[PDB]
């Protein structure tokens, strides 16, 4: 490995700034590309750092390169829910076809969103086909709450969705088996005091 | 300047052939084939500098690969392993450094292929609880009964895909977790405004991609060969 | 391909029972990989110094070896040469007199 | 008027093995040797450093130093781009340098040898073929032109570097380069081809012919100059004669290191 990346994960909330470093022994080093990929897909360029003392920027993403040291910083601005992703180094040891790209392990990022509104609720949610069939929806709780999941009983992770053209965000999870009730369902979890529970 | 890969996503069994094809109508010269697995960057197996050039990387074992012609580069498995789970990518590029990147194709080597299953598809309903209390409506899928975990579950509203408002588990969760070859199970919201659902123009539909046998794979067993399929639940919206 | 030629001569002038110095200088060869000997007798001497190869204008390669010797009237000297171009090695004794 | 030449000399033999050597020269005296074995540049006279600080010199030594294994891949990664049309055993020669003229005016080179043949060189700002080299060439050409940080230190290496280099080498080499060592000249015959032997002569120009009395013998053939290994040279003159015309004949040397006073031998 000549190349290696710090921290190797790291969490942070919306709106803070975060360093991420790659340090490499390739020789020569022509350029360092960072690249972002989301989970599950690829690799999108974010920069390239081509002189022996450099600086680049795109929009948010600022980055820095130091030859003589071999080190290179990505700087992220302001962070939003959609730089959850894993970040890469790459160092080019040619400025040409003839050279081999020396790949880091990555640094993965996630960033807690900021729910604004809460308003924690547990809806029952019935199958379209099969009216007796049901699930559980645990929704609208801010990131301060943990989910935690008898084993016929199924409770996924907390997820955030995204209303993009609202400028809305919400947090969920679900609950499903089969006496089982939706009040009996989170039971194992630290829910809020206010939580709504209807009908 | 862009690059494709196929298939995207394989189920396949030890001792089995796989062939993962790249292809690129950039003209460009050369290609490169590498895997990514946890804890490692992207490590070279073979690569290519044009129609009939074909040359070793850096972890060439197990794999060849064939350059038929300018567009296509193909990295053949003959004999596949468990060790050749990974995610695979493709690039291309001309006389310059930048290589240029496909998606990626997830590969997965099972030592049997008994337990392969499709996922059961379920859409729930909205509550009307939630819709008076937030004025929006959240959908939810379930897709059950599967193994292996490699599905793509996507959301479709009047037979386009829609992602805001989505959001789907990073991973499946097992059925029977104490069990080494447990089912699994996957669920996915779509959050919309009341009046979205309420209109009964608008059709939902949840769709999973299932990735399991080919039509050439062998199959011994009395039930339904299970064969990679798209397995959906849909309804419509209401008053 | 091309083969090399040999010129053997010392560095002072020869007298029998006095130490010298005698210089093998190989050229115009070409590839560059060579074997050069220097004889006494037809036996390989040991000690035998070879300057770093180099070429010419024409890019034919270029290499000196030599050796201290001392000439007598009975010992021969020679420079044996093998090279892809020859199928046999090629051999130029030294003279006194040439 | 000095021409200094950095030579440098790789093998292929195939996909695995390969080596490569150096030698530098100013004039015709050694300054430099860089063996495959070394790492490192190995200095041949005491002022091969010529006026670089130790700072400079390291600089330019690393650079060299990532050269020679960026070079040897950059080969064998292009036989594998060309293949199947040109296969091992490979030769590559590089002269590379600068020429020296008075004032502050010089010119540099960069020329490359295939098998043998000039095909390359570096000119202005790019790498060229020249003329009579295959087409097969443009490839490669093409992709060492996409390197850009290459051309730019070559650029550097050829235009600035070299020619201030070697102004310092002449300043700090001035004594070995000036030095005059006296010619020792000896007799003999062979079947009748009569040999006039000269050696140990510092610098390369000299004079050399047989003699009667004041007629200069026209029928002398001078032969080529050759080294000796202390960085002198050596020359010959033969003269063809018939048996009985031995008596009267003389070799006349004349050279820069014995002050007008020449070496008569008489036979
Ligand atoms: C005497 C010339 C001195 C050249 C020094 C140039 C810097 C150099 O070392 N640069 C190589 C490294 O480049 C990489 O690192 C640099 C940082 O140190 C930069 O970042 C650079 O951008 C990056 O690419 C580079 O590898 C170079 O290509 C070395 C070899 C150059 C050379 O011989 N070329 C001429 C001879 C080739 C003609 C071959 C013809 C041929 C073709 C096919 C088969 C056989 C023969
Ligand atoms: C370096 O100098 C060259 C000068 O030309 C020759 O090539 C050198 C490498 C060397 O062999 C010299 O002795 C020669 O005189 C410059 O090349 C010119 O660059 C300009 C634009 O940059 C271009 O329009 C000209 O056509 C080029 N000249 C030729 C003959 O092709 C080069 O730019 C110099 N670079 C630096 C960084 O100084
Ligand atoms: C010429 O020099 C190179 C570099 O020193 C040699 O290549 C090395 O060989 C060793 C032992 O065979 C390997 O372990 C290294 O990986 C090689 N180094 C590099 C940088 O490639 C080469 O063997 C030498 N050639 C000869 C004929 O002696
Ligand atoms: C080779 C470019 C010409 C200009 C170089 C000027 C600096 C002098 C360096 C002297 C050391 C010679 C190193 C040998 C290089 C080689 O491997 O060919
Ligand atoms: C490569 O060449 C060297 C030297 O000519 C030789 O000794 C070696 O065995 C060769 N290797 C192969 C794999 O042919």
């Amino acid at each position: 490995t000549q190349v290696e990346q710090s921290p190797q994960s790291l969490v942070v909330r919306q709106g803070e700034n975060c360093v991420l470093q790659c340090n490499y022994s390739v020789t020569p080093d022509n350029h360092l590309r960072w690249f972002k990929q989301d989970t599950g897909k690829g690799l999108v360029s974010l920069t390239v750092l081509v002189d022996q003392k450099d600086k680049t920027s795109n929009g948010r993403y600022s980055a820095t390169l130091d030859k003589d040291a071999k080190h290179s910083t990505l700087h992220i601005t302001a962070t939003l829910l959609d730089d959850t992703a894993t970040y890469i180094c790459v160092v080019g040891d040619r400025g040409s076809a003839l050279g081999r790209l020396h790949f880091g392990a990555g640094t993965q990022l996630i960033v807690i969103p900021d729910i604004q509104n809460p308003d924690p609720a547990v809806y029952q949610l019935r199958d379209s086909k099969s009216s007796d069939k049901s699930v559980c929806l645990f929704t609208d709780f801010d990131s301060q709450t943990n989910v935690s999941q008898d084993s016929d009983v199924y409770i996924t992770d907390k997820c955030v969705l995204d209303m993009r053209s609202m400028d809305f965000k919400s947090n969920s999870a679900v609950a499903w088996s089969n006496d089982f009730a939706c009040a009996n369902a989170f039971n194992n979890s630290i829910i809020p005091e206010d939580t709504f529970f209807p009908s | 300047a862009a690059v494709t890969q196929s298939p995207r996503n394989k189920v396949a069994v030890t001792g089995g052939k796989v062939t993962l094809s790249c292809n690129q109508t950039n003209n460009h010269n050369n290609m490169y084939w590498y895997r990514q697995d946890t804890g490692h960057g992207l490590r070279l197996i073979h690569y290519s500098y044009g129609a009939g050039s074909t040359e070793k990387g850096d972890i060439p074992d197990g794999y060849k690969a064939s350059r038929p012609s300018q567009e296509n580069f193909s990295l053949i498995l003959e004999l596949a392993t468990p060790s050749q789970t990974s995610v695979y990518f493709c690039a291309s590029g001309d006389e310059g450094y930048t290589q240029y990147f496909g998606p990626g194709t997830r590969l997965l080597v099972l030592e049997d292929l008994r337990n392969v299953t499709p996922p059961k598809v379920s859409l729930f309903e909205p509550s009307k609880a939630e819709i008076s209390h937030t004025q929006k409506a959240t959908l939810v899928c379930l897709a059950t009964g599967f193994y292996p975990d490699h599905v793509e579950l996507s959301w479709w509203v009047n037979g386009k895909e829609v992602h805001s408002g989505v959001c789907t588990d990073p991973q499946p969760l097992k059925e029977q977790p104490a069990l080494n070859d447990s089912r699994y199970s996957l669920s996915s919201r779509l959050r919309v405004s009341a009046t979205f659902w309420q209109n009964p123009r608008n059709h939902f539909r949840c769709q999973v991609q299932f990735y399991g046998l080919s039509e050439n794979d062998e199959w011994t067993q009395d039930r339904a060969k299970p064969v990679t399929q798209i397995v959906s639940a849909e309804a419509w919206g209401r008053a | 391909q091309k083969t090399p030629q040999i010129q053997v001569y010392s560095r002072h002038p020869p007298e029998n029972g006095k130490p010298n110095i005698l210089n093998c200088y190989v050229t115009q060869f070409h590839p560059p990989h060579i074997e050069i000997q220097m004889l006494k007798n037809g036996k390989k001497i040991p000690k035998v110094e070879m300057s770093d190869m180099s070429f010419s204008k024409d890019w034919s390669f270029y290499i000196l070896a030599h050796t201290e010797f001392t000439p007598t009237e009975t010992d021969t000297y020679a420079c044996r040469v093998k090279h892809a171009s020859m199928a046999e090695p090629k051999t130029v004794y030294w003279d006194r007199d040439m | 008027n000095y021409t200094f030449r950095c030579l440098q000399m790789s093998s292929f033999a195939n996909r695995s093995w390969s080596r490569t050597d150096s030698v530098v020269w100013l004039g015709d005296l050694q300054t430099h040797r860089w063996s495959n074995d070394s790492a490192t540049i190995s200095f041949t006279k005491p002022w091969s450093q010529g006026k670089l600080s130790n700072q400079q010199w390291e600089k330019l030594q690393h650079m060299f130093q990532v050269y020679r294994v960026s070079f040897t891949r950059d080969i064998q990664e292009l036989v594998k781009m060309m293949s199947p049309k040109e296969d091992y055993p490979i030769e590559i020669q590089l002269s590379a340098g600068c020429e020296m003229y008075p004032g502050n005016a010089s010119e540099s080179f960069l020329h490359v040898a295939f098998q043998g043949k000039y095909v390359v060189r570096f000119w202005g700002t790019s790498w060229q073929t020249v003329p009579g080299a295959p087409s097969w060439l443009d490839l490669p050409i093409k992709v060492l032109n996409a390197d850009q940080g290459t051309s730019a230190t070559v650029q550097m290496l050829l235009n600035d570097t070299c020619p201030l280099f070697v102004r310092g080498l002449l300043e700090a080499g001035k004594s070995d380069l000036e030095k005059q060592e006296k010619p020792v000249a000896w007799l003999s015959s062979v079947p009748r081809q009569l040999v006039c032997h000269v050696s140990g002569f510092y610098p390369k120009p000299v004079w050399v012919m047989w003699m009667r009395g004041d007629q200069e013998q026209q029928g002398t053939h001078r032969g080529d100059f050759l080294p000796n290994a202390d960085e002198t040279w050596y020359l010959q003159a033969t003269l063809d004669v018939e048996a009985g015309e031995e008596a009267g004949l003389a070799c006349r040397v004349k050279h820069s290191s014995l002050g007008g006073q020449d070496i008569i031998l008489y036979w």
